[PDB]
RNA sequence: GGACCUGGCGGUGCUUCAUAUCCCUCUAGAGGAGCCUGUUCUGUAAUCGAUAAACCCCGAUCAACCUCACCACCUCUUGCUCAGCCUAUAUACCGCCAUCUUCAGCAAACCCUGAUGAAGGCUACAAAGUAAGCGCAAGUACCCACGUAAAGACGUUAGGUCAAGGUGUAGCCCAUGAGGUGGCAAGAAAUGGGCUACAUUUUCUACCCCAGAAAAACGAUAGCCCUUAUGAAACUUAAGGGUCGAAGGUGGAUUUAGC
């Protein structure tokens, strides 16, 4: 019963400047947890589908960085402890999205980025030739 | 309040090296080319030698930031092997796990 | 900045908002040594 | 005497409540709030996985309870206002390339820490097919010779990677300037060019 | 206890309805697979051990089978073999012996359950020798012309226990072929074998005698076709990447054999398998170990 | 004999939590990580700074909630938000819990120049995974 | 995302142990958290050198230590300006005195800022981290001394002096300084005129006509000076006129109409002041009903922005008047106004929010169908507020009116959760409601379980340090509920507490005990009840002895005891 | 350095040094919990933090950060030291044990009633007396010389029922518990003449021990080997003479 | 002193074994040469620790200055620290480990036997053992369910480390603390490990395997000279070139590793 009668809407103003165009948006998420990456992939794909963005998903081969340390404090050289770090990847390639759509979608998924998951978003922007390169001089 | 006097000395060396980095860079640039006159290069050599010893970056020793260990230090985490093993074994270093393959 | 860390935690202990178990142990040992007669000599004797 | 902890508020949750209301944002797993009998931890011999109350393993998991399918659908419905429509005309990659010959690649890095800076964010890559530039035979040959390895003949693509300036905008401007000067010089003719 | 398990089941039903509401699915048609998927999504855990990962299962699957109290309020146990301490096991033995006595008076599909399975059935802890005794008795029962009346009982303790030919595809020109792949060490080879050909083998676009100037590798290429007596009958196009010359030759050999399986008869395919032409050599380089020279070589001992 | 982070067996009177009960080789196999950040991923930076901050945070919380932490902290880093999930005991008074939560949040936020949240989950007594 | 109806406000730790379980604990927990934050900030500002390392990119200014000590020790106008912006009254006064003695010129603007500070803070150091009744404007103060010593005085200096005097309740001196302003032929501002109106109404206890004439004269003087009145002026007028009530009613409407004509849009503070002026003790139906209806009509669906410091009381006053009028529809309209847009932020402090919601829910329980009442209960408590014992009592009364007593155990559990476990009034109400009339066996057993829990709470009361107090009515009701539900053993064990506390049992309880004793064929229990009745010397005992003799076969010993009791009779 | 500090548990473990080569075969220090008397929010500067070490609300007004005067802080520290020294003194002081046959001998010492049984069985009526404590050593293959305690205990109700048992354990208290719990399952019943003595003179030899017990009149007392006196007090015999010849082995 | 119990030991018996393992058997090595490196000894004013298996390219995934804790000289004294000490004690310890372990047993709590001694506790056609827990196992990582990792309890060697850090005890406080400059860190000689070789299954070249030359030459990563790289500092570090073409001619008993 105690529902808000009216709700204030955020102000989104249509600017008079043309909008950027993104041919590709490759969001490569790196983590240590394949399950976390899979859950984030599900979330991002569902959000993109809801927003109408075309999305494909790839799994770049993981990386395992290993190194060795002396197990004992003082002399037992032959005995070592080997540690490793696993970086698992998930690449979400979004295609044919405008600047505003890319901004909103990226803000969403980045704010919701899990702890321990880093992101590298490569944006391939579409441009026209500058007027100063149209004609020979 | 550093771990020991060796760590304190290294901290002072790092501070002085940072302070004198630019001057050393310029003078070494003067010295490290065959273009300028060798007399000018020699005066540059005597200047760079006259700079204080602790400003030399080579004197900086990479020590563990928690036990001042001068060797067995992983540059990435700046922790000696012992401290790094302690943290990793207790599971307080993200993503680091025992290697088995 | 070990200076910053040590001074901050020492000040917090003195204010009573940080319980330094290690420093309490050291203070207890020093007090017991003082009772035992093992007290740090002054700087001129 | 002492303070008796209240019963968990899950007892008061109806089976048809508003989970997005329960967890709007990313928050740690709260056993008293999650109305699931979820268990975790490797069981002891003839035991069972540890319950959720005090379960540090569940506390460690980066849960997604704030992102359910319903919550995501509602969030995207709210966010649809912010989206602009893709130009329908250039619906295909060929049309994209034809209308917008220059492609600009720039990377943003999202890590965790007090500092957002990342030196790799300043690099800007500019890709353009020479077929898209109005160059004659001589101008094209001179441009290819000038760029050198930056031009891949197989794809016929010139790639200018600028990372000299600290800022991404500066690098983008520098890449555009490099394209302009390369084009104009390639169209230009020098005296020594005769001795080919 | 029983009341505890009942409360747990009620908790599970309520939580299952809550999880169905959370995921938006229908509470009625929410299955255990759906619950597992929803939990895996909501609580992502990368722990390798599946048991250590979050689980929201039925209390029946979670809690171990607890043996109910074996006596009533008066203190009298329920089973006349209670004081043996293994009442269930000895009841089973007694029943088997009775069946054997009745049988004596009157007159590659399954296996025997393991001791763990028998213990699970009997909710009791057994021994190796007890299990062997019971299995010997059951085997005697099986041999003793056990009819349906006895086989129905016996089967309660029974547990049930060829190359995959690729489909033949067709190119644009209507020629039939088969595609296969094979890996040897680090070498991976994809081989396309045509139904009809003059024996040509083009590896990476190069003729095989040029790609593999080594007679051993050419012999390895020959081995599958020569075995099935199909030299000069098939054309092959192979693409091999990774490894050295010998690893590449072995990988191509495996891929060619698998592809040719589609064109040889089933008996020939089985003969190739028996000759070992379809097995993926699992021998790969063994990792070096710390504190020793190599995978097995140890540092020179200093007495 | 390996000693690293192993609670050696006893007469069966030593209670141990899930973390303590598991040796180092069970990290990523049966137990997770107590600090989650992107420092240790390939191509990421500031691993050393994150480690130092984690160590200081653990010591500071241990000394600020004395005899209250029922288990190890969990340090999560999201963007620049730092979330400390701490399991504590239902012994100290809620007034003092709230005072210390506000105090720790503010002090750590000002010290590390980042928004810090401190989520307390209270238990009656330390959760015992097994008796060693 | 809407509000979480099962969760306490977000500022609290979402843990069952740390979740507040009462209004008092809510307020105390918030105060403790704020105190911890204050201590942290005090430490940060006391030892700033530990927090000067900026590892934040982008830089975060709000997470930097604040420096309050002046950094310009040179005796100059620049250093004095540094101090005045730092708001250091004593240091600024000393530096101004030293500079004046040195003889160097001091700018009029700088002296004006010094005034601003001194006259606003009453020559008292503004409260720092660490180192109501009456008038604070001292006769001899640094502000007045510097004003007199000032070489050149300007309109703004006089305005600030008057405003400070009025703020510190120096109304007569403010009026005087206005008089010298006029004598010196200077023009004041709207803020000075607002302060002067406040002083005019707060100076002397003159009659309404005199005060109104003075206010009109001041307004005419403002018009002559061409100073344009602002929203604050009219709000001060109404707030001052509150006192006269009836005499000020109509002119308040005149002032509101003047606001509308001028274009100074009325605010929530204005509507609050008008409503409180018209809400005089007596009969609100005469004028308060109409005024509140009209105000709600005007305010319907109007997002509000903060325009006056007192805008955050309109909702409290509106809910108060709605509760007084018992107009549930008007209360709903006010609630919808609060919920519209972002109006909810105007509810006000914790006490105001609690009072608003307590009135709203009491009115709901009084004048709404029980199903909607329960829906509102669930939505509001504990998410909105923590109820008071009186609100829970009103909820119980509404449940009784609607004849839905099957939820009384739920209400008792909720009371325990919200901290009314040991409230005598609530416990008595619940017990009376449960034991008033008989009910089907299921309701009876539920009531018996609730009564057992209530008895446990009574036993475990914190008053146990003091001698345990058990009301006789509560004892009777608990015994009756146990007997009706079949816990005759517990009733028999409880009967001893009657003698222990010298509490008079109930005739209905005794009758039920006799019925149970006859059912069980327990002459000993019947004689025990008769003995209790005789000890309490109830008149009904005379006939009850005969009733027991007739119903129960009497042994020789029981007959001897009854003969002794009759001899006592 | 702040980062080199450890916790109280680890510091006490290292300092006390219970585990170690020394303790392996015995080839003192007291663990003081320094957090016992400390109060959260109490420091040497005497700050009064509202809500942590002082009441949040004072007379309806939110308190504010204040500092105790120097003399007040001195008083607080003096009180803290007083509590510390009182606790230490009450820890150091020990209660005088009631000795058995000799001051340092476990023999003759009471152990209390046997532990209650499972099936609603209680032996509060029974008293337990230690007759011997030995430290038997056995050489094991790995753990060199191994130390164990063999205890002999006698339980009895003073009304005829009396039994005895031997308990073996690595720990003295576990040995006592084992022996006294096993004794109650091995109770003899002794016939006492007139509830104060034996029915007739008894001369017996068990292995190499001769016991010559003489029936005696009332008030004669127990003139017996001290162990026999203990066992007779357990059984319920008041008057008897007893001479032990041969080996005086306590168990025989 | 007599008789026993437990353990250790037996140049102690029978039986079955060791699966890269004890002998033979198979392959490649060390033991012979030069060089690199560690250690012992000598030398010096010039560290310390490991030092039978379980030390000896070991702490060091590393010493020109720094590192550095050593020596010579000089300088400072509430000293970076609400001091400091790489000062003694690893035979007080925590911490991390070697070792059997390339094991499978350690076991609390009970019960029983021995006359109720230390002690012992099994026979499956079963004769007093039941056992939580730990370990093994299982589960897990890598490429399978194999293999390798990982794991490997209780204990043995007062095994190693006070020099990772912390710490008990003891010791110095105008110095056993702190700072600066300079300096040793070498070879009489022995010995451990590794690299290069002694060649024709080899050397140089082209190619990455269908060749041409070499062949008493093969053989230094050493020696000497020059240049370059890093550095403030290079005869004393690395790389390259030049120059030289050395010992040696498949290595004694003995010994290492490999399924
Ligand atoms: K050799
Ligand atoms: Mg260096
Ligand atoms: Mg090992
Ligand atoms: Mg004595
Ligand atoms: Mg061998
Ligand atoms: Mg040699
Ligand atoms: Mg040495
Ligand atoms: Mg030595
Ligand atoms: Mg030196
Ligand atoms: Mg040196
Ligand atoms: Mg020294
Ligand atoms: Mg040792
Ligand atoms: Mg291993
Ligand atoms: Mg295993
Ligand atoms: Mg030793
Ligand atoms: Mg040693
Ligand atoms: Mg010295
Ligand atoms: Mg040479
Ligand atoms: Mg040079
Ligand atoms: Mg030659």
């Amino acid at each position: 019963v105690d529902v808000p009668k009216d709700l204030t809407k955020p102000v989104v103003t249509i600017s008079d400047e043309p909008d950027i165009l993104y041919k590709r948006l490759s969001v490569l998420v790196k983590g240590h947890d394949k399950a976390v990456l899979d859950s984030y992939e599900y979330f991002a794909v569902l959000a993109a589908k809801e927003l109408g963005i075309s999305i494909k998903v790839h799994e770049p081969p993981r990386k395992i960085e290993r190194f060795t340390l002396l197990q004992s404090v003082h002399i037992y050289k032959k005995h070592r402890v080997q540690y490793e770090m696993r970086t698992l990847y998930r690449c979400l390639e979004l295609e044919h999205l405008t600047g505003s759509t890319a901004d909103v979608y990226l803000e969403y998924i980045q704010r919701n980025l899990p702890e321990g998951v880093a992101m590298e978003v490569t944006k391939t922007q579409l441009e026209q030739l500058p007027e100063h390169i149209k004609e020979p001089i | 309040h550093y771990v020991d006097w060796r760590m304190w000395r290294d901290v002072k060396r790092r501070k002085m090296a940072y302070e004198y980095a630019d001057e050393r860079l310029r003078i070494n640039s003067l010295r490290k080319n065959t273009i300028l006159p060798k007399i000018l290069q020699d005066v540059a050599d005597e200047e760079i030698a006259a700079l204080p010893r602790d400003s030399c970056p080579v004197r900086i020793r990479n020590r563990c930031v928690m036990t001042s260990r001068p060797r067995g230090v992983k540059r990435r985490w700046r922790l000696s092997r012992i401290v790094f093993r302690h943290l990793a074994d207790h599971g307080q270093l993200s993503g680091i796990q025992r290697a088995t393959w | 900045n070990h200076h910053t860390y040590a001074e901050l935690m020492q000040t917090l202990r003195f204010l009573g908002l940080y319980r330094d178990e290690h420093q309490d142990f050291m203070d207890e040992q020093k007090r017991l040594k003082k009772l035992r007669g093992k007290e740090k000599p002054k700087k001129g004797e | 005497p002492r303070r008796k902890a209240l019963p968990p508020r899950t007892e008061k949750m109806a089976v048809d409540q508003d989970w997005p209301s329960v967890y709007p944002v990313a928050a740690p797993f709260k056993p008293s709030a999650v109305p699931l009998p979820v268990r975790m931890g490797y069981p002891v011999k003839k035991g069972v996985p540890m319950a959720k109350e005090g379960n540090l393993e569940l506390l460690k998991i980066p849960n997604f309870l704030h992102l359910t399918p319903v919550a995501i659908k509602k969030h995207c419905e709210a966010l649809k206002d912010f989206c602009t429509e893709w130009p329908a005309a250039l619906d295909s990659d060929e049309k994209c390339e034809k209308h917008f010959p220059i492609e600009i690649d720039s990377t943003d890095y999202v890590s965790s820490g007090p500092s957002v800076r990342n030196p790799r964010a300043r690099v800007v890559v500019l890709r353009v097919k020479l077929s898209s530039l109005n160059l004659d035979d001589h101008a094209k040959k001179k441009l290819i010779k000038l760029v050198g390895e930056r031009y891949c003949k197989t794809t016929d693509v010139l790639t200018i990677k600028t990372d000299r300036c600290p800022l991404r905008r500066q690098n983008y401007d520098y890449a555009v300037y490099l394209l302009t000067v390369l084009y104009h010089e390639s169209w230009n003719t020098e005296e020594w060019e005769k001795s080919k | 206890t029983e009341d505890f398990i009942k409360k747990q089941i009620e908790e599970f039903n309520i939580g299952k309805r809550h999880l169905a509401n959370m995921m938006g699915e229908d509470p009625e048609t929410f299955t255990q697979e759906d619950i597992d998927r929803a939990i895996a999504y909501l609580f992502p855990s990368g722990l390798f051990e599946k048991r250590a990962r979050p689980v929201m299962k039925h209390p029946e699957q979670i809690f171990p089978r607890q043996r109910a109290i074996q006596w009533g309020e008066d203190g009298r146990p329920f089973h006349y073999l209670f004081y043996t301490g293994k009442q269930s096991y000895y009841s089973l033995m007694h029943d088997v012996y009775g069946m054997l006595l009745n049988l004596e008076k009157h007159q590659i599909g399954s296996r025997w359950l393991i001791k763990e399975e028998l213990e699970e059935m009997l909710v009791e802890k057994l021994s190796d020798l007890d299990y062997m005794q019971f299995i010997r008795l059951l085997e005697k029962l099986l041999t003793s012309q056990c009819g349906a009346a006895e086989e129905e009982f016996v089967q309660r303790f029974r547990r049930s226990v060829k190359q995959l030919i690729e489909p033949v595809q067709y190119d644009e020109q209507g020629m039939a072929f088969s595609k296969s792949e094979g890996k040897r060490k680090t070498a991976k080879a994809e081989a396309i074998v045509y139904k009809h050909g003059s024996g040509r083998i083009k590896v990476n676009g190069i003729d095989y005698q040029l790609y593999f100037p080594i007679t051993q590798d050419r012999e390895q290429l020959m081995f599958p076709f020569h075995f099935v007596d199909r030299l000069g009958k098939h054309d092959v196009t192979c693409t091999v990447s990774g490894g050295g010359r010998s690893a590449q030759a072995g990988a191509i050999r495996l891929a060619m054999a698998k592809a040719l399986c589609s064109f040889v008869t089933e008996d020939e395919v089985e003969w190739m398998r028996q000759a070992g032409l379809l097995t993926t050599d699992p021998r790969v380089r063994e990792r070096k170990k710390p504190g020793q020279e190599g995978a097995r070589r140890k540092f020179t001992w200093k007495k | 004999k390996n000693r690293a982070a192993r609670v050696r067996v006893s007469k069966g009177d030593k209670p141990v939590t899930y973390e303590e009960a598991h040796a180092p080789h069970y990290i990523a196999h049966r137990k997770g990580w107590l600090s989650l950040h992107t420092g240790n991923l390939d191509g990421e930076d500031h691993a050393a700074e994150r480690t130092v901050e984690d160590v200081f945070l653990r010591k500071f919380m241990w000394g600020t909630f004395p005899g209250c932490l029922a288990d190890q902290l969990v340090l999560k880093r999201r963007g620049n938000q730092l979330e400390i999930c701490a399991v504590v005991l239902r012994q100290l008074s809620p007034h003092k819990y709230y005072f210390l939560v506000g105090y720790s949040e503010t002090l750590l936020s000002y010290f590390y120049k980042c928004p810090v949240r401190l989520h307390l989950q209270t238990v009656p007594s330390k959760v015992v995974y097994k008796y060693l | 995302v809407n509000r979480d109806t099962t969760a306490v406000p977000y500022v609290f730790q979402d843990d069952p142990y740390l979740m507040p379980a009462s209004s008092l604990e809510s307020r105390s927990f918030l105060l403790a958290k704020k105190s911890g934050e204050n201590v942290a900030k005090f430490i940060i500002n006391s030892y700033p050198k530990y927090f000067q390392k900026d590892i934040a990119e982008p830089h975060i200014p709000c997470l930097m230590p604040e420096y309050f000590e002046p950094q310009i020790k040179d005796i100059s106008e620049a250093a004095l300006k540094e101090r005045i912006e730092l708001r250091k009254v004593k240091a600024s006064v000393d530096m101004f005195d030293q500079l004046l003695q040195a003889g160097t010129t001091v700018s009029l603007e700088t002296t004006n800022s010094l005034l601003d500070l001194l006259c606003y803070y009453g020559d008292q150091e503004p409260s720092t981290d660490y180192h109501q009744f009456g008038v604070t404007w001292r006769a001899k103060n640094n502000a007045e001394r510097i004003f007199s010593l000032m070489p050149e005085k300007n309109e703004h200096s006089y305005c600030t002096m008057i405003r400070g005097m009025v703020k510190h309740r120096a109304y007569e001196q403010a009026l005087n300084l206005y008089t010298e302003l006029l004598n010196n032929r200077l023009h004041a501002d709207v803020y000075t005129f607002n302060a002067l109106i406040e002083a005019t109404v707060c100076a002397i206890n003159e009659k309404f006509e005199e005060k109104w004439s003075k206010i009109l004269e001041l307004l005419r003087h403002m018009v002559a000076q061409k100073v344009k009145p602002n929203l604050q002026t009219f709000n001060t007028i109404l707030k001052c006129l509150r006192r006269f009530h009836v005499f000020a009613r109509s002119p308040a409407l005149q002032v509101l109409r003047e606001m509308k004509a001028i274009g100074i849009e009325p605010s929530l503070a204005t509507y609050h002041h008008i409503i409180r002026l018209f809400d005089q003790p007596g009969d609100p139906l005469k004028r308060s009903s109409f005024i509140i209806y009209d105000i709600m009509n005007e305010l319907m669906g109007k997002r509000f922005s903060p325009k006056d410091p007192d805008d955050d009381k309109f909702f409290q006053s509106a809910m108060s008047i709605c509760s007084s009028l018992r107009d549930l529809e008007l209360a709903y309209q006010v609630h919808g106004l609060l919920k519209t847009g972002d109006n909810w932020k105007f509810i006000g402090p914790d006490q105001h929010r609690n009072f608003y919601y307590s009135k709203f829910f009491d009115l709901i329980c009084l004048m709404e169908q029980i199903d909607v009442t329960l829906k509102w209960y669930e939505d509001l408590i504990p998410s909105a507020y923590f109820p008071h014992s009186q609100t829970m009592i009103h909820l119980l009364q509404a449940l009784d009116v609607a004849n839905r007593l099957e939820v009384i155990p739920k209400i008792w559990k909720d009371s325990k959760e919200y901290g009314h476990t040991f409230r005598s009034d609530l416990r008595e109400e619940i017990l009376m409601l449960m034991a008033r009339d008989k009910h089907p066996p299921e309701l009876q057993v539920a009531f018996a379980d609730c009564a057992a829990d209530i008895k446990s709470a009574y036993e475990s009361q914190p008053i146990r340090q003091t001698a345990q107090d058990w009301p006789a009515t509560s004892l009777n009701c608990i015994a009756i509920l146990f007997l009706r539900a079949g816990r005759t053993q517990e009733a028999w064990k409880m009967l001893g507490l009657f003698r222990k506390h010298n509490k008079i049992p109930r005739s209905e309880l005794l009758n039920e005990l006799m019925d149970s004793a006859k059912v069980s064929n327990s002459p000993s229990q019947a004689i025990e009840v008769v003995e209790l009745a005789s000890a309490f010397s109830l008149p009904i005992c005379e006939g009850l002895t005969q009733r027991v003799m007739s119903d129960f076969a009497i042994n020789q010993e029981q007959k001897e005891a009854l003969s002794n009791l009759t001899a006592l009779t | 350095s702040f980062f080199t500090k450890l916790t109280a548990d680890e510091l006490w473990k290292g300092a006390l040094a219970e585990t170690g080569a020394g303790a392996k075969k015995g080839r003192k220090k007291k663990r003081k919990d320094l957090n016992r008397g400390q109060i959260i929010g109490e420091g040497r500067y005497g700050f009064l933090w509202p809500g942590l070490n002082v009441p949040l609300m004072k007379n309806g007004a939110v308190q504010t950060i204040a500092q105790r005067s120097k003399e007040e802080q001195e008083k607080v520290e003096a009180d803290m030291i007083q509590q510390r020294e009182e606790w230490d003194r009450k820890k150091k002081m020990k209660v005088k044990r009631e000795r058995g046959w000799s001051g340092n001998s476990w023999g003759g010492i009471s152990l209390g009633p046997p532990d209650p049984g499972p099936c609603g069985e209680t032996y509060e009526d029974f008293d337990t007396r230690i007759l011997e404590v030995r430290n038997v050593f056995t050489m094991t293959a790995k753990e060199g010389r191994k130390k164990s305690i063999r205890v002999l205990v006698a339980v009895g109700n003073g009304k005829g029922a009396a039994g005895f048992s031997i308990g073996k354990a690595t720990d003295r208290m576990d040995a006592f518990r084992k022996a006294k719990n096993r004794a109650v399952h091995h109770l003899h019943y002794i016939e006492r003449y007139e509830d104060h003595t034996i029915f007739h003179d008894i001369s017996l030899r068990f292995k190499r021990t001769h016991i010559k017990m003489k029936k005696q009149p009332k008030g004669y007392g127990l003139r017996c080997h001290r162990a026999i006196i203990t066992i007779c007090r357990l059984i319920g015999i008041k008057d008897m003479y007893a001479k032990v010849s041969g080996s005086i082995n306590m168990l025989s």
